[PDB]
């Protein structure tokens, strides 16, 4: 079993992450599909539950850190979001360890491997949705 | 002036009356004197099961809207942000309507200043076929000949043509699938402080209706139906304030018992919610009837969304993404389940969500007057 | 404001109320007191309000030249008239018609000896019992030939309640992805006629057979069978009255038309082909030109009866008032007879 | 430092990204559950429609995605891109 993985990273630290990570050559899994958003706070339930209803088998968002955004309070609607998504997931047998978010600045690129690396083995173990 | 008893001067408008007819008096006076345009309330149809709302422009006859109807789960919120959301209005409302109706007032859908709420104490309704139902199965009479309801004494209570009562405990009828809406069983707000004013009969005498003012608006309605004479009012008890308060405290703890019997030990499981979820036509009739949805256009029916072929949609793409628009502002009104065609008990799920927001956050839907922490602009 | 009314989409009978500011439709409240729908409705039945004011034709119309241009009422009974006396006109009626206004077509049909007419609909004449469908659970065994689902959601929803009270549901179609098809306790695409039959050939005595215009061919043998056997059958007919009219009008069974006069009020009428002249009685023209229109009342302007699939008859007010220039088709018949 | 703040006072003139929010009005229901979002201020309340200012407006997308009915879209970031590029991460 090999897992699909839907990845939303803004632009300015998460998305930076990644290209840390990638910079320093730090390998992790490679299922995971990462989409560029300005801001953490551009992501919304709809996209979430639009990547579970075509197929996803995990969800991962990256943002700033909490006083770190770009437009300097996107992340924390993000936030509020993410905890209502955790909520309403469960409800249609999506486990809320499909669903992960994180916090990733730009210089983080070994946070970001490690997150990447660790949300594949969960989303591997739960097995197919 | 917190609490007063009031009635009708009038003698006809007493007579009909629920309970004094300090409503009917007060609209009356609002639309005699001139404080707004028109008046939105029920009227019954050919049986006291059918109950139509009606726009009166002006007083003469408005005794025909007296009365309450239990078989009547209507809502106005909507009616008033879709058509009437331009006059000065004076609605009378259940705790759900001035729930929908607070909801749209801050998405500004409905003017605050333009809408007055006469709010009624609220035990719950019933549906009209199914009410005429357990009549005709448990009460041992026609549906016909039956002219009242009522849920006083914890039995619902029907009075015969001739005069006669015949009361069976509601708690025995919701047992056996009748009586209230489950919604309402649910239900957590039975007066509504969401109004200008809550008028009820908890701590009211017999011929008197218990008003609650809960706004200088609403102060302003009574001071001007008092001076124009056309409701004499005296102050409760304050024994009966009491009374009114334990009564309420007591309905809101069944209401959260039967809030965890449905939301959580009776609550469908996923096996049986796919079983539900595979009925769905697609129809929209629950978004429709929903008072919270009232956008102009819905994403639901957007390319991406849309289920094209004639099969049931994925409960994703549109019970979640319906969810997540406006799960945290659901007022279990009970009315996306009550259109729905195929029968798939939608106010649960949405109930159950909007608990869980309402635990984590403190937002109570329809009852705070600033937006959900969802929408707050703040670092928070 | 807000007025009870039939939904004129499909054969089912539910109740609708049409919200009415300022005489126009502005919108649909729950019909909760209804019983066969309780106040639930398909989407169809949500829209039903906006058919009055849509493509709304107003005033007669006699062709000339090449295009249709205003007239006025007598000059178009008259021009009609004539047509009926002495040329060879042929009535087609749609479902869509009052109980009262069909009868009044059948004397019509009678005074001018017109000698091809009748009810466009594929079902044959039949012995129909008169079910209700909140009786539809109650059948141990139910046969649906078509998606009734799709057809009228109304009476899937009984279909459903029934499938929930324990009976064995066994659904019949050239598709095998319909609504019924993924729903029913067992589905079969069948694509020989005698496919379906065999198996109808194990129901026990006083099963339902539910069957919609989808496979018009298998109306007539369902039927047979069904005649013989002691089967109830309940048809999903195409328009919202064609019970009731065809309780006065025989289904129309030629094919020669020419000349023919369509009376379609609920303009519910698939294009048909005519051979001669065209006279059109509906709410919009819309489609293509006819050589006369004499625009009517709408389903809700009217008052009178009109019969739903199961049997069940409602007596209907009118919702809204009939515009200026159009008249009932009541009104059309009576002037025509007095002429 | 001084050469580098000369090159853009001697150049005169910089460019604005228009990645930034536009209001359908025909769909917008003045709701206004989107200006409280902007933590710039750039949306105001005309005519009982939403208006983004394109000098006060940053493009961080944050009014986009809180609006319901889809009225508020992102410029480059609009909600259509977003969802075709979810469907074919996966299909
Ligand atoms: S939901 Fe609450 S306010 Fe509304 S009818 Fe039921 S009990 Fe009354
Ligand atoms: S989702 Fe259902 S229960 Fe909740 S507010 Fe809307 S209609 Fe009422
Ligand atoms: S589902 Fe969303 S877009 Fe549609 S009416 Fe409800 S809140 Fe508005
Ligand atoms: S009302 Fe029922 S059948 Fe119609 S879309 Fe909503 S859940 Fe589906
Ligand atoms: S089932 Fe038929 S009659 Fe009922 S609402 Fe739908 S289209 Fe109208
Ligand atoms: S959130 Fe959407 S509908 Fe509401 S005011 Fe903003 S753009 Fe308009
Ligand atoms: S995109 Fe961001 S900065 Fe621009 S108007 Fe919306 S919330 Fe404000
Ligand atoms: S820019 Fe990364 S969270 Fe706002």
């Amino acid at each position: 079993f090999e897992p699909k993985i839907v990845g939303f990273c803004c632009n300015w630290c998460s998305y930076g992450g990644a290209d840390t990570a990638g910079t320093a050559r730090m390998q992790y899994p490679p299922n995971v599909r990462i989409i560029r958003v300005m801001c953490s706070g551009r992501v919304n339930a709809s996209m979430i539950l639009k990547a579970f209803s075509e197929g996803a088998d995990g969800v991962f968002v990256g943002g700033c850190h909490i006083g770190d955004c770009h437009y300097d309070s996107g992340n924390y609607k993000w936030k509020r979001r993410a905890r209502f998504i955790e909520d309403i997931l469960p409800e249609f047998g999506i486990d809320k360890e499909r669903f992960r978010w994180e916090w990733i600045s730009a210089s983080e690129g070994e946070k970001f491997q490690k997150t990447m690396q660790e949300f594949y083995e969960t989303v591997k173990y739960l097995g197919p949705l | 002036m917190k609490y007063l008893l009031a009635r009708a001067t009038d003698e006809e408008i007493q007579r009909k009356g629920e309970c004094g007819g300090a409503v009917t008096a007060i609209f009356k006076y609002m639309l005699d004197k001139e404080v707004v345009d028109a008046v939105l309330t029920l009227e019954r149809g050919y049986d006291v099961y059918d109950g139509i709302p009606v726009l009166l422009e002006d007083s003469s006859g408005i005794e025909s809207t007296c009365g309450s109807l239990h078989c009547a789960p209507t809502m106005f919120g909507d009616l008033i942000s879709r058509y009437l959301s331009d006059m000065r209005l004076a609605v009378a409302v259940k705790p759900c309507d001035a729930m929908a109706i607070r909801e749209l007032e801050k998405r500004h859908q409905i003017d605050p200043d333009k809408v007055y709420k006469i709010g009624l104490n609220c035990g719950g309704t019933l549906a009209p076929v199914s009410a005429r139902e357990m009549i005709e199965t448990f009460y041992e009479i026609d549906p016909d000949d039956v002219v009242s309801e009522e849920i006083d004494r914890g039995k619902f209570i029907v009075e015969l043509r001739d005069g006669s009562h015949r009361e069976i405990s509601i708690d025995y009828l919701e047992e056996e699938g009748f009586g209230r809406r489950e919604n309402c069983q649910r239900c957590e707000i039975m007066v509504p402080r969401n109004a200008d004013l809550a008028c009820g009969n908890w701590g009211a005498d017999d011929g008197w209706t218990f008003i609650e003012v809960n706004t200088e608006r609403g102060q302003e309605i009574i001071e001007g139906a008092r001076s124009s004479g056309y409701i004499e009012a005296r102050e409760p008890s304050e024994k009966m304030v009491k009374i009114r308060e334990k009564i309420e405290n007591a309905m809101i703890s069944m209401a959260r018992k039967f809030q965890d019997k449905y939301l959580d030990e009776e609550y469908p499981s996923l096996d049986e919610w796919d079983e539900y979820w595979k009925r769905c036509i697609n129809c929209f009739a629950c978004r429709d009837a929903c008072p919270v949805c009232f956008c102009r256009e819905c994403e639901l029916e957007k390319d991406y969304l849309l289920e094209s072929d004639e099969k049931a949609p994925d409960p994703l793409t549109f019970q979640g993404v319906r969810l997540s628009h406006m799960g945290f502002s659901c007022i279990n009104c009970g009315q996306c389940e009550d259109v729905c065609p195929m029968d798939i008990p939608i106010a649960r799920i949405y109930h159950r969500i909007q608990k869980k927001y309402r635990d984590r956050t403190g937002f109570t839907a329809g009852v705070s007057q600033e937006l959900p922490p969802m929408y707050s602009g703040e670092k928070d | 404001m807000v007025k009870h009314t039939l939904c004129p989409s499909c054969s089912a009978g539910c109740g609708v109320n049409i919200v009415e500011m300022g005489g126009a439709p502005v919108g649909t409240y729950p019909y909760r007191r209804h019983p066969v729908n309780e106040g639930k409705t398909c989407r169809a039945g949500r829209d039903c309000y906006e058919i009055p004011l849509m493509d709304r034709v107003t005033s007669p119309g006699v062709k000339k030249s090449g295009k249709l241009s205003g007239v006025n009422w007598d000059e178009a009974l008259d021009k009609l008239t004539e047509l009926l006396s002495s040329e060879d006109i042929s009535i087609l009626t749609t479902g869509t018609l009052t109980n009262e206004e069909a009868l009044k077509l059948r004397e019509i049909i009678e005074n001018f000896n017109v000698k091809k007419s009748g009810l466009i609909t594929v079902f044959p004449e039949f012995d129909y019992p008169e079910i209700d469908i909140r009786n539809i659970r109650d059948y141990d065994n139910i046969a649906v030939i078509g998606d009734a689902i799709t057809c009228a959601p109304l009476i899937g929803r009984r279909i459903f309640h029934a499938m929930a009270a324990g009976a064995e549901v066994r659904s019949y179609d050239r598709r095998d992805e319909t609504r019924m098809a993924v729903n029913s306790g067992f589905h079969i695409t069948f694509s020989d006629e005698r496919e379906v039959l065999n198996d109808l050939q194990q129901l026990p005595g006083g099963s339902l057979i539910i069957i919609t215009p989808e496979i018009p061919e298998i109306i007539g043998p369902v039927l047979e069978f069904s005649s013989e056997n002691e089967f109830d059958v309940l048809p999903i007919f195409e328009d919202f009255n064609t019970r009731g009219v065809m309780q006065h009008l025989p289904p129309v069974n030629e094919g020669e038309f020419d000349s023919v006069w369509l009376i379609d009020p609920g303009a519910a009428a698939e294009p048909v082909d005519v051979s001669g002249k065209f006279v059109l009685q509906s709410i919009r023209t819309e489609g293509l030109t006819p050589d006369i229109f004499l625009p009517v009342a709408a389903w809700c302007e009217k008052s009178g009866s009109y019969t739903s699939t199961a049997g069940y008859t409602m007596k209907l007010e009118p919702a809204l008032q009939a515009p200026e220039g159009v008249l009932s088709d009541m009104e059309i018949f009576e002037r025509i007879l007095r002429a | 430092a001084a050469a580098r703040a000369a090159i853009p006072m001697v150049k005169g003139e910089v460019e604005i990204e228009p990645i930034i929010a536009v209001t359908d009005s025909d769909v917008c229901g003045g709701c206004e559950v989107c200006i409280e979002l902007c933590p710039f201020g750039a949306i105001s309340i005309e005519e009982g429609h939403a208006n983004v200012n394109v000098a006060l407006c940053k493009g961080c997308g944050t009014c986009v995605a809180a609006c319901p009915s889809g009225a508020m879209d992102q410029q480059h970031f609009k909600t259509e891109q977003i969802m075709a590029q979810i469907e074919a991460a996966l299909n």
